[PDB]
């Protein structure tokens, strides 16, 4: 007698899923969609390397510590690796204002130019040429200071004047500049950089305005220094003038950068990773993700077109049925 | 599956049916073989495929995280960025392990489906011109040639014809 | 459907039959025409409207997103506030978009159900009283005038009367 | 032979569904839960209409810039107009402090009630008819001051002497109120309007405490003015008193507002789009929607009742069966 | 149900069937009772178990709401926290809400199964040695003893051995 | 005639569940997922109690108000319990800085352990001994001041001289404390404590510096005070050291906290319910929780492990299958 039977595919298949009704159930076909693989590198994104600061902070880098001119002048980057232990940064003991503020601006950009805002010339009938330090040293001069500020002292002979400067910031791109005012331990120090009398520094724009007078006291040695400055930043938006004016006290601006943003969002990775000449889509903070999936248990924090972030060992969907050989 | 036909009343499927998911095993005078039902089998295939790509396409989007500090005065707000971080992250981890359990659930249950619907259609044309033999399989009361197997594949099987033989073998 | 009904062993539907979702078409020796079961219409109506109200229902609360500025110093808690908002945003176009995809496909079978549970019922009655045919008709072995069709639909057949007649003739 | 046949609605539509499973499946019924639809202007809410500020910016209202007249007295809101290119805000340069946290307050609120909290017999032995400037005019007086503020100088003859302010608010409403601190460019100026010595405004409650001294130098140039004002705003709560002790450079508090809050949440909608004689449930900042709808894809930002904002383009929702004629 | 069985072309169900979820009610000369599958019942306990844990184990986490207090110049980000618990809040309210909503359908649907699926096994075997009454019930067209009762439910009938005593009564 | 028939399970059974298609559908079995009991009371969780500050607040506990004696040295916690009513906090007018960051670091903790950090002969020229205040009392002294601050004035005699203090925090834990800035009224008070001459109150470390000066006006008066102090507070660090240094209007540090920070996350319950000796895993701002259920809708606030909060009244699932006996 004639049979005819109805009936399913099977193969060799050892691939199982999960449903609601049953654990490791055996199917013929079906599909992976999650990533658990990343390459453990940094590696260019839109064709732009990321800046490596090597042995430098964020801080050093942008003050202009002596220690950071490898880094000195343009930048272009599509990322920022920071290294977990550098130990080039505040090289002369204080506190930078608002530095997770600039730390996320400094994040948001794409490129700096650096440029003279403020020529020594600027500041009449005082010394901006002996303004330098022991805590703050280059491999070569071990007494030196800042790239981007000038510490200014009165001459030998004479009075701390006041002193001026004006910027107008005509060009299209902000610029982002920096300046201090100097704590001395205590009066005699005072007296001997800057003359007697109530000091002060006042800076002043569109739609900023600062003002901070000297706090004289001995706080404790860091780095051979019981003295402090206090570090500041802004950014002179474009068409905006900026004014300066002190009689003492101040650490003045020198070079700044003009700023350019990222359309996108920017990132600041702080990693030990190496930096290789290769490409790549998706990078997180642990690795590169070369993949077609739509989800990954990498890393939430990326730059570039990731999948999703999950906290999933595996998101295997059916395609096929059960497989019974 | 609930359709109650894979795993099964038909117990087992068929390594030798190479060409598709669903289909038929013959045997006649002619010989024997297996047979994939196109119509069903691709039907299914675009189904699963557009289930899979619908389901890339609706989680294509990624929440982002942050790598922006915070100072020692500034514990409350860095905490709410915390839990809030942590909180999408639960949200989409929920999101995407239940979804496949459960549609993993109805894709078995789609296929256990098809090859019941299969079956059906075959038991509707034959009726007593056959014996059921409960593993989908159907012994003819009648000499049944490769025109007469494709026949009932086609869905044009011909009862009145072979009514005759069938009852007197019954 | 996954039934097996619609589109289908009973591939087609009816535009003639206006009044209702499923129902029944006849003829015989005084004419033919269409009728729906109300009892079966009505009860996916219930249904399939409870289950729209339920989504709207659940769907009835809402983020609430806000016009607040941000200082040039506050870059960090407006970026925490923008991808919140997005968050959020992005979590309930999934939950929807997902919601109606998976809701529809099982919209779908519940009336692919339906109508195969009405193909059941009316063989119950039947049973060899009719022939199948398997396009969801059934040709009667006896004459079914339209009193005899309407005891079909009411569910009140009579296989006793009947059944000499159609033994005779089967 | 007779025939029974059993079977399904068509019908002709062309509506289309998709599904895990299918897309553009045409089905007899559905239903779309997402409205696309907005009338483009803005509408009362609770009948309450929404305050226009016309050419004034919040805080020219606020401080009562002189061409702010209009808006001048009490008013009564359902939400906040402001459009985005309006001229009159601070004439006078200067930042106001804690603005975004202001702009929040007032969103928050339902009404004003304007009145003399200080009135300008409370300063002895000072000049409070003057105190005026062409920074600042009205419509037809073209050098004039904010309406809520004095701004207090000295008497040709004297000495500005100590002046002393206090209010103790015995009603049932908190009160927003505001003052200013004078920072003259120059020295000779602070002579001119103040005298000569160190000097101070100070203010004080049972639970806050300001103190400001002037801080002299030339800033850029905003409307004429090389000098500015810092601007400060506050709330006294009910059963609290305000001290208000300066021996100069005090811009004063004159006129205040008796502030209440609203137990629902406010609105400050930036935008261009008409203010029509009509009635609304549900305003989004791009217009108002009237639906029945649960989604909608109009705008994340509004004011009443509205459905939930989703990215979709649609979400329609199969009811009937799949639709084979 | 879906698949029609349970209220039902078998409406209602046995209060004296104590010992399972689905099975079966025989009469015979040697007496009467009620009497569970045990192979269907416990493998739809797995099933529903498996999925009330797998729902458990999903729902695992938690958002974390907070103390922290906020100034009178920090409306804004008081405002963000307090917006963003409630944004997680009402996600969840409608995860946790909808799921069970959904999972109900579904699971009365499994039981509805596994009825008829049940009740199309016992019809399989039996063929024309019995008539269909109505409830899900079938008389024998002969005599049934206990040994017999039980072939049906083990799944070993043997239609040969009753089917000449069957065809006379008829 | 013999039947065999086939079917399902019913029983006495009237709860019910809803599903899409189906409101109040009565089922044979069903589990409910959602808890909706408490207790009424605080348990130890992890076998550590609550820290209950009966009629003290943060601040008063925090300071050493007088009145808060009975919380004064050693404390151990497993989240804190402040009473809303709590009456003894700052009692001499005045703000306590970063207050709501203060409330969050203490949160945080788990024990503190307090000690002499400055002892009064630290301060050289000075009356360490009056300090006291009618603001400020005890239970039986009705004219005292915070245990955990020294009010310094000048001798009869004398000037009041520059005074210095150094603290090396040598020890593995970091340390919490306070000091103040005393801003008197007029000028007489003024010089009557501290003598004539610009003051200053200058601090340090090698990662914070802080200077203030006194701001003498009269603030309204509040417990008998028109005078004010602002309170501030801090964290040295392991290996940390602070320079305090001041000539006038300090008000010094004497004791403070070695700080035990919790690896947990830490709670701070506003409530009036009862401390309990009893054991719990999951407490919440209103009740403990008894549980094995995967939801609740008692509180979203607690410590310990609880279930996940939702707004609903019920989430009963079905197990079993529609009863119909
Ligand atoms: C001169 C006089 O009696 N003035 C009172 C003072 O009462 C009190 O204040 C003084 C300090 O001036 C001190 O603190 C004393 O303990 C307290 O009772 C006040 O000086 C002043 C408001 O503080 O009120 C005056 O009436
Ligand atoms: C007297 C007065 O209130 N305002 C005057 C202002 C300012 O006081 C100072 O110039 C500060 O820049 O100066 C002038 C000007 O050129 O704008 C004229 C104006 O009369
Ligand atoms: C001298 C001193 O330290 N305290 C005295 C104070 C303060 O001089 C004022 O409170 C400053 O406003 O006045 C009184 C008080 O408050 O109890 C008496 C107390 O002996
Ligand atoms: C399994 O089967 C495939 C066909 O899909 C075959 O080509 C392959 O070599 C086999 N693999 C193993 C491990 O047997
Ligand atoms: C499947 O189950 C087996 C137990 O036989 C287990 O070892 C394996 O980890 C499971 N696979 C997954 C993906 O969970
Ligand atoms: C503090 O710590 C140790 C004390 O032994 C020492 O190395 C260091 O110099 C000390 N620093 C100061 C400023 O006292
Ligand atoms: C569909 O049917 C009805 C006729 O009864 C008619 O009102 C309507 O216009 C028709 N629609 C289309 C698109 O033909
Ligand atoms: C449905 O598919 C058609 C193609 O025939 C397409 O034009 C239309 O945009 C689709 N509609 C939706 C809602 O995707
Ligand atoms: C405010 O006024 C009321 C009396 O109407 C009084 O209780 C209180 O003394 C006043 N407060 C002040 C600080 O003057
Ligand atoms: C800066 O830029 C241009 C110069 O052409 C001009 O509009 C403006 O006067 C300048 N600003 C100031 C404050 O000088
Ligand atoms: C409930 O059902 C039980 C059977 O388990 C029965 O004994 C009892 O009589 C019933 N209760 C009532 C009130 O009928
Ligand atoms: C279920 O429906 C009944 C109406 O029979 C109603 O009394 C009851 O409140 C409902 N229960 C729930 C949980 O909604």
């Amino acid at each position: 007698s004639d049979k005819i039977c109805i009936g399913y595919h099977a193969n060799n298949s050892t691939t199982q899923v999960d449903t609601l009704l049953e654990k490791n159930v055996t199917v013929t076909h079906s599909v992976e969609l999650l990533e658990n693989q990343k390459e453990k590198r940094f590696c260019k994104i839109m064709n732009k390397a990321p800046l490596d600061l090597k042995d430098c902070t964020i801080e050093g880098w942008i003050l202009g510590n002596p220690k950071c001119d490898l880094l000195l002048g343009d930048q272009s980057w599509s990322y920022i690796v920071e290294r977990p232990n550098a130990q080039n940064g505040i090289c002369y003991p204080g506190v930078l204002n608002e530095l997770e503020e600039l730390k996320a601006f400094i994040g948001s950009g794409e490129r700096v130019e650096r440029f003279e805002m403020f020529p020594k010339s600027t500041w009449a009938g005082v010394d901006t040429s002996r303004g330098v330090t022991n805590a703050c040293p280059s491999y070569t001069i071990d007494s030196s200071f800042y790239r981007n500020l000038v510490w200014i002292v009165k001459t030998d002979s004479a009075t701390y004047p006041v002193i001026k400067g004006t910027y107008n910031n005509t060009g299209t791109q902000p610029i982002l500049y920096f300046w201090g005012v100097h704590h001395p331990l205590d009066t005699t120090v005072q007296d001997n950089l800057y003359g007697s009398g109530d000091k002060y520094v006042r800076m002043g724009t569109e739609s900023m305005n600062f003002a901070k007078s000297p706090e004289i006291a001995a706080r404790p040695a860091v780095n051979g220094q019981r003295s402090r400055i206090d570090y500041y930043w802004s950014v002179l938006r474009p068409g905006e003038t900026l004014n300066v004016e002190s009689n003492g006290n101040l650490i003045a601006p020198w070079y700044a950068y003009k700023f350019v943003s990222t359309n996108k969002k920017g990132a600041v990775f702080k990693s030990d990773l190496p930096i290789e000449n290769c490409d790549a889509t998706c990078q997180t903070i642990t690795g590169v993700l070369r993949t077609n999936k739509t989800f990954q248990n990498v890393s939430p924090l990326w730059i570039g077109e990731c999948p999703k972030y999950v906290k999933s060992e595996s998101l295997r969907l059916a395609t096929g049925l059960r497989n019974v050989p | 599956g609930i359709f109650g036909a894979i795993a099964g009343f038909i117990e087992g499927g068929w390594t030798g049916m190479i060409d598709g998911w669903y289909g038929y095993h013959h045997e006649n005078s002619q010989g024997s073989g297996y047979a994939a039902d196109r119509e069903s089998t691709q039907k299914a295939i675009d189904g699963i495929t557009n289930k899979v790509n619908s389901i890339i396409n609706k989680m294509n989007t990624q929440f982002e995280a942050v790598d922006h500090e915070f100072s020692n005065l500034e514990r409350r707000i860095g905490n709410l960025n915390k839990r809030m971080e942590d909180g999408f992250l639960d949200v989409w981890t929920y999101n995407a392990e239940l979804l496949v359990l459960l549609e993993n659930e109805r894709t078995l249950d789609l296929h256990d489906a098809n090859v019941k619907n299969l079956y059906e259609k075959v038991k509707s044309q034959l009726r007593d011109n056959a014996n059921d033999l409960g593993n989908g399989c159907f012994e003819f009361w009648h000499k049944c040639d490769n025109e007469c197997m494709e026949s009932v594949k086609n869905g044009t099987y011909d009862y009145p014809k072979y009514q005759k033989e069938s009852k007197l073998n019954r």
